[PDB]
RNA sequence: GCAUCUAACCUCGAACCCUGAAUCGGGUUUAGGGACAGUGCCUGGCGGGUAGUUUAACUGGGGCGGU
RNA sequence: UACUAAAAACACAGGUCCGUGCGAAGUCGCAAGACGAUGUAUACGGACUGACGCCUGCCCGGUGCUGGAAGGUUAAGAGG
RNA sequence: CCGUACCCGUGUGUGGGCG
RNA sequence: GGGAUGAGCUGUGGGUAGGGGUGAAAGGCCAAUCAAACUCCGUGAUAGCUGGUUCUCCCCGAAAUGCAUUUAGGUGCAGC
RNA sequence: UAGACGGUGAGAGCCCGGUACGCGAAAACCCGGCACCUGCCUAGUAUCAAUUCCCGAGUAGCAGCGGGCCCGUGGAAUCCGCUGUGAAUCCGCCGGGACCACCCGGUAAGCCUAAAUACUCCUCGAUGACCGAUAGCGGAUUAGUACCGUGAGGGAAUGGU
RNA sequence: GGAGCUGUCAACCGAGCGUGGAUCCGAGGAUUUCCGAAUGGGGAAACCCAGCACGAGUGAUGUCGUGCUACCCGCAUCUGAAUAUAUAGGGUGCGGGAGGGAACGCGGGGAAGUGAAACAUCUCAGUACCCGUAGGAGGAGAAAACAAUUGUGAUUCCGCAAGUAGUGGCGAGCGAACGCGGAACAGGCUAAACCGCACGCAUGGGUAACCGGGUAGGGGUUGUGUGUGCGGGGUUGUGGG
């Protein structure tokens, strides 16, 4: 997964460079996650897929 | 993060006081367990 | 907004075959194609107060035309084939 | 570093529920694994598997030889 | 080898080697998923050989593959 | 169409039977 | 002439799609086309190569050499 | 105020349709006005003083890898993406082409915003030192028709008493 | 509107209509099979098969007519599995979406042939094409702007600046901006600080408060702090309550 379902982060789209600057298409994928995240404490977990910074905020909870 | 945790926690506090902790210890056992809040609004409470 | 059978039924078919089947009570109608056997039945048995032993329906295909322009196809008909009760009395068709 | 733990995470182990029909899916519980794995970013290697290409000219034809 | 080659070519049963301990290896897919297989090493895949008989000698230097990690070399990172 | 069948469904009667 | 109870033939319905499929392997076959189908589009591709380039008259009128060249049937500059 | 144009048996201002010009709309739609309606205001102002608080975050910054700018990474500024790290709220923060000091400028990480700009399947009205049936649209004609192709697609020819 | 008309290939007829105003022209409405996003279900598009409700019909099954019946999203209500809180899910009711359109817009993905007399950087070209998504336009837009000692003052678009500064296997090529002249002009709304109202959470009973401020008593615990909603207020760079 490389979409995020909190912010909607996506992957971008550039360039692997080489030694000899050949360009070719690539993707940076945002650090996507697995989450069981909660909404009340005790309540039932919902699996998401959530980057790292969502994670690192307090965005989603356990 | 800095996390007041309510219950009492072995070497890591006790009861009320303010205690910072590694935030993948803090997010999935203190918050779950309820033995720790996030400190935002907590110290004039206590205080 | 009220149906009426009189639009199920089309027209008599007029050929030698309808006239031989006219001399044994059995009488050929083109009917609209989306209509089926029974309500032939009842419609023609509310037009003209008859007990019909049977419809039997046929579909024939519009004949393909040559012309200056192209082909053209006629219309593609239905024909109802209802032959009525013995002893039934006959429709009046004028003519 | 090593070991242990479990709570992240993982399980195409099991049971139950959505489910009326479900070898899908999800959730709950359990049995394990477990901070490993997988994945993101960065990074070395390897890489005709694939791709784009290059692979000179002279020459008593061209190649070979020579230049 | 449709349409100039039917063969001595391919396949084959048999052989051996290598891989694979099981949503295996391999393969198709970005993934999920699927085939493998509703199979489980007497199985599956790949390679070469090619019924059967008698056999299959020497070389591990090169290049691969397998295993090992004492030391040398080295990227990012850290460091500063 | 004639002769003779078979299948599914519907309604109305009659008979006796089971509840 | 070969096979003709078989690794048989055949119908119907279906699946695999282009660097892909499928192939008892001939680079075979994938709609009479295949060492990468076909159609449309980029597109009026590009081609130092071949061909073609349409009325008239008047004046003058070459070159096929040198130098350099991934150059030698091209081209630049010189010469004319 | 009409000599635009076309038609009419051959070059028509006065023959016809028209043309200049002048009128014209039940209704519908559009446009505008008046009402009705809706919303805002009827309590603040000035000064003093600067003791306190306020200005939008996983953002900026920084590091890596890229993209984009004249800039093809270069000393790479400004801007954008992903990864990691990760602030501060004005005695802050950002820019002024590495950077530092000073100075100048501005207040990121919320949103909305007319006009000048682009276009013409389509509707009217005109126009052409545009074509005139091998031309002009492929199509004046059955025209995306016939026909060809399994299909995507390709695609004509044919006007004049 | 005013005398012809029953469209056209396209003649022939036939049969009629029209000053009691036809044909014809404008506007609004009515009808509007089936397919198609196609949406009751199915399907080889234009076909097949329904369910429900209400009517019609039959002696009754048959049959006919009219509505409704896809999925997803949002909102509002009911219920709340394993399992308790609950949630997932389910029921109902309202709304909405879907598809098409010649060009123009924005965001995203993104070739090659070609040029470099080869070719990979580079070019072609952010082109073709594709994806998403509009609107009558769009995007941009109200300074974390430029500029450089006096300054300009949102954006867009046009002309210059300029094939310049530069940038380039410094090759082929690529190529600004400052600023100037014009078209047109326009600016606004959002948090907190802080303040009331309601809800939830924590604390205490003469500890204290509290009951609009001052003056006295009375009540004699509903204050205070906080998170969540509603409002005010503020919205600025000469910094702004
Ligand atoms: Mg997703
Ligand atoms: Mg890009
Ligand atoms: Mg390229
Ligand atoms: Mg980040
Ligand atoms: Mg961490
Ligand atoms: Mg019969
Ligand atoms: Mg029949
Ligand atoms: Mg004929
Ligand atoms: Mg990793
Ligand atoms: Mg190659
Ligand atoms: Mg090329
Ligand atoms: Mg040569
Ligand atoms: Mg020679
Ligand atoms: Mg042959
Ligand atoms: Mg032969
Ligand atoms: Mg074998
Ligand atoms: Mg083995
Ligand atoms: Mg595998
Ligand atoms: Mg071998
Ligand atoms: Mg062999
Ligand atoms: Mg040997
Ligand atoms: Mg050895
Ligand atoms: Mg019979
Ligand atoms: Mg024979
Ligand atoms: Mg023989
Ligand atoms: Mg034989
Ligand atoms: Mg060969
Ligand atoms: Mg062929
Ligand atoms: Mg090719
Ligand atoms: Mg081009
Ligand atoms: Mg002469
Ligand atoms: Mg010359
Ligand atoms: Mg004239
Ligand atoms: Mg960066
Ligand atoms: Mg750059
Ligand atoms: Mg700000
Ligand atoms: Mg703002
Ligand atoms: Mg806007
Ligand atoms: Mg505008
Ligand atoms: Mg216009
Ligand atoms: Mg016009
Ligand atoms: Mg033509
Ligand atoms: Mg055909
Ligand atoms: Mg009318
Ligand atoms: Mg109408
Ligand atoms: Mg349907
Ligand atoms: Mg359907
Ligand atoms: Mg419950
Ligand atoms: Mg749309
Ligand atoms: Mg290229
Ligand atoms: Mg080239
Ligand atoms: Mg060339
Ligand atoms: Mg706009
Ligand atoms: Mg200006
Ligand atoms: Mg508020
Ligand atoms: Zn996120």
């Amino acid at each position: 997964a490389a979409v995020c379902d909190i912010c909607g982060k996506g992957p971008g789209f550039g360039k692997s460079v080489s030694h000899s600057h050949r360009r070719t298409s690539r993707r940076w994928d945002p650090n996507i996650q697995t989450v069981h995240a909660v909404t009340r404490p005790g309540g039932n977990k919902k699996r998401l897929n959530v980057c790292t910074s969502c994670i690192k905020a307090g965005k989603i909870t356990r | 993060m800095k996390l007041i945790l309510t219950a009492d926690v072995d070497h890591l506090g006790s009861i009320g006081d303010t205690v910072e902790v590694k935030d993948g210890y803090g997010r999935n056992f203190l918050l779950p367990r309820g033995l720790a809040i996030v400190a935002s609004r907590g110290a004039q409470k206590q205080a | 907004t009220l149906a009426d059978p009189r639009d199920i039924i089309l027209a008599p078919v007029i050929s030698e075959k309808s006239y031989g089947l006219l001399d044994d009570n059995v009488y050929t109608f083109l009917v609209r194609p989306d209509s089926n056997k029974t309500q032939i039945k009842i419609a023609v048995e509310k037009i003209f107060a008859v007990k019909v032993a049977s419809v039997n329906t046929a579909n024939r295909q519009g004949k393909r035309k040559r012309t200056r322009t192209g082909y053209g196809k006629r219309k593609s008909t239905k024909r109802a084939i209802v032959t009525l009760a013995p002893g039934s009395r006959p429709i009046d068709l004028f003519g």
